[PDB]
């Protein structure tokens, strides 16, 4: 029955289909509501719905010789959780 | 190490408190069993084709001879209902055995000793695990070890000192520049290069990257007797 | 790993577009609020099987420019970047082995292929420049050569095997690895269990809708020709034939589902424990990660699961 969101200017076409209600920006980040095909959504910024693609971490490229070592100096005592039924 | 264990614990308490989807993994099993237990209650309200979803309305308004077909289509929509109920919870019962075969593998392993697979008693080097209740489940707190700060250096597979080539019996050479020392790989120690810590096999012609230097001896001071 | 999400609607599949067929199935309560339950979270539980097997580290580390490995070649396993899907040359030929309106619906998943890609491409650069130290913290430069002296003593070999014959080794090491892109343009039987997820995902929903031109006891099986021939005292007798012999039909394609998610899910988690303890170190198991002392291990990408090469002594 609704029809109040073909007005325009908030077409997105994906691989599993167009998403109407939030606009394209170039920044990835973390995201959180998946959509399908690497395209997420979220709700950050006067806030609205953003749509990007999925970034799959920082970049960290390590340096690499054939004579090179490295050797650590200090330790962190670390305590996790973990759940099951 | 004993400040950093206690500031760790302290770091749970605040954890637990704040955060409220902490659980997530045993809330699910109850909100599944209490979905599957809501459907097979509100299917008693359907016809089914029937007249009416009650058995005490069609049974004084009609007729034995009459009434046994209406029955007929509330007996077989019924049947179907626990026909459904009894398999999706035959299957729920099979997750929730692997389940409980991955915590008594764990608490032998992990809680009553120490394991050296890779991710499997935490992130890093597991030391220690403790066990605490829960309900339709357990938790576990696993004590890990973690390297913090790193510093460059030098290394060096062998070295040769009189033509003979020195391999190291534990650890990797290291160098700050000007000296060579032995060191783990773990923690960073400097030691001399004696011949405790080497281990002599072969000349150094078929080693590819060794270096020259000294290896000590601790016979020296001996002969000053 | 992973199998074909897939959704099924209940409003097109009894009835085909008539107002008359959808007023009975509201009397039958609430069959398809469970069946439309039960397939969404297996699409989401097919999700999760590739994040816990190819999403155990999150930094993306990159392979230097210069190649100096002690005389070793990872050329077959390796990121070309001069394709535009970054792949090697071994997941090009995995890629190439590996092969409608009734309310059928297949969703896309989640992760692209590129992206499963990159996950592959940053662990293999893990394990070459590190080794073991980028999964149990952070990241420590060791040198190849300086790698296998430390793997070489886990199985009680000493260092002066290694260092004394560093060019019979490596030399044993290229032409195994080079061996597989023989074997793998010849016999295309190698992948016969990610081939065997495909075939009984297809014969599965060709049943579904050849069972739509059953008559049930009917008159016939299309709903318009009833409508059009009898009078709705008498239609509605012949179209509850056909509603209770299709809610069936429905039923067993989702509990014949439900066992192959639960197959599927056994799969995934030995596979997140090879990528853990055969990658990320060096397992003392026997006949875990491959025949004989386990060395190392390299991880690749294929279409719905992973492959494995492991390197034994």
């Amino acid at each position: 029955t609704w029809r109040v969101y073909s007005t325009g200017s908030n077409v997105f076409q994906t691989r599993a289909g167009c998403l109407i209600g939030a606009e394209h920006v170039n920044n990835s980040y973390e995201c959180d509501i998946p959509i399908g095909a690497g395209i997420c959504a979220s709700y950050q910024t006067s806030q609205s719905i953003i749509a990007y693609t999925m970034s799959l971490g920082a970049e960290n490229s390590v340096a690499y010789s054939n004579n090179s070592i490295a050797i650590p100096t200090n330790f962190t005592i670390s305590v996790t959780t973990e759940i099951l039924p | 190490i004993a400040n950093q264990f206690n500031s760790a614990i302290g770091k749970i308490q605040d954890s637990l408190s704040s955060t409220a989807s902490a659980l997530g993994k045993l809330q699910n099993v109850v909100n599944q069993n209490a979905q599957a237990l809501n459907t097979l209650v509100k299917q008693l309200s359907s016809n089914f084709g029937a007249i009416s979803s009650v058995l005490n309305d069609i049974l004084s308004r009609l007729d034995p001879p009459e009434a046994e077909v209406q029955i007929d289509r509330l007996i077989t929509g019924r049947l179907q209902s626990l026909q459904t109920y009894v398999t999706q919870q035959l299957i729920r019962a099979a997750e929730i055995r692997a389940s409980a075969n991955l915590a008594a593998t764990k608490m032998s392993e992990c809680v009553l000793g120490q394991s050296k697979r890779v991710d499997f008693c935490g992130k890093g080097y597991h030391l220690m695990s403790f066990p605490q209740s829960a309900p339709h489940g357990v938790v576990f707190l696993h004590v890990t070890y973690v390297p913090a700060q790193e510093k460059n250096f030098t290394t060096a597979p062998a070295i040769c000192h009189d033509g003979k080539a020195h391999f190291p019996r534990e650890g990797v050479f290291v160098s700050n520049g000007t000296h060579w020392f032995v060191t783990q790989r773990n923690f960073y120690e400097p030691q001399i290069i004696t011949t405790d810590n080497t281990f002599v096999s072969g000349n150094c012609d078929v080693v590819i990257g060794i270096v020259n230097n000294t290896v000590y001896d601790p016979l020296q001071p001996e002969l000053d007797s | 790993v992973s199998m074909t999400k897939t959704s099924v609607d209940c409003t097109m599949y009894i009835c085909g577009d008539s107002t008359e067929c959808s007023n009975l199935l509201l009397q039958y309560g609430s069959f398809c609020t469970q069946l439309n339950r039960a397939l969404t979270g297996i699409a989401v539980e097919q999700d999760k099987n590739t994040q816990e097997v190819f999403a155990q580290v999150k930094q993306i580390y990159k392979t230097p420019p210069i190649k100096d490995f002690g005389g070793f070649n990872f050329s077959q396993i390796l990121p070309d970047p001069s394709k535009p899907s970054k792949r090697s040359f071994i997941e090009d030929l995995l890629f190439n082995k590996v092969t409608k309106f009734n309310g059928l619906t297949v969703l896309p998943p989640l992760l692209t292929d590129e992206m499963i890609a990159q996950y592959t491409s940053a662990l293999l650069a893990g394990t070459i420049t590190s080794g073991w130290t980028f999964g149990a913290g952070a990241a420590l430069q060791i040198p190849f050569a300086m790698q296998m002296a430390y793997r070489f003593n886990g199985i009680g070999v000493t260092q002066n095997v290694l260092y004394e014959n560093q060019k019979l080794i490596a030399n044993q090491f290229n032409s195994a690895i080079g061996k597989i892109q023989d074997s793998l343009s010849s016999t295309a039987s190698a992948l016969g269990k990610l081939q065997n997820v495909v075939n009984q995902n297809a014969q599965a929903l060709n049943t579904l809708v050849k069972q739509l031109s059953s008559n049930f006891g009917a008159i016939s099986s299309v709903l318009n020709d009833i409508l059009s021939r009898l009078d709705p005292p008498e239609a509605e007798v012949q179209i509850d034939r056909l509603i209770t012999g299709r809610l069936q039909s429905l039923q067993t394609y989702v509990t014949q589902q439900l066992i192959r998610a639960a197959e599927i899910r056994a799969s995934a988690n030995l596979a997140a424990t090879k990528m853990s303890e055969c990658v990320l170190g060096q397992s003392k198991r026997v006949d875990f990660c491959g025949k004989g002392y386990h060395l190392m291990s390299f991880p690749q990408s294929a279409p719905h699961g992973v492959v494995f090469l492991h390197v034994t002594y």
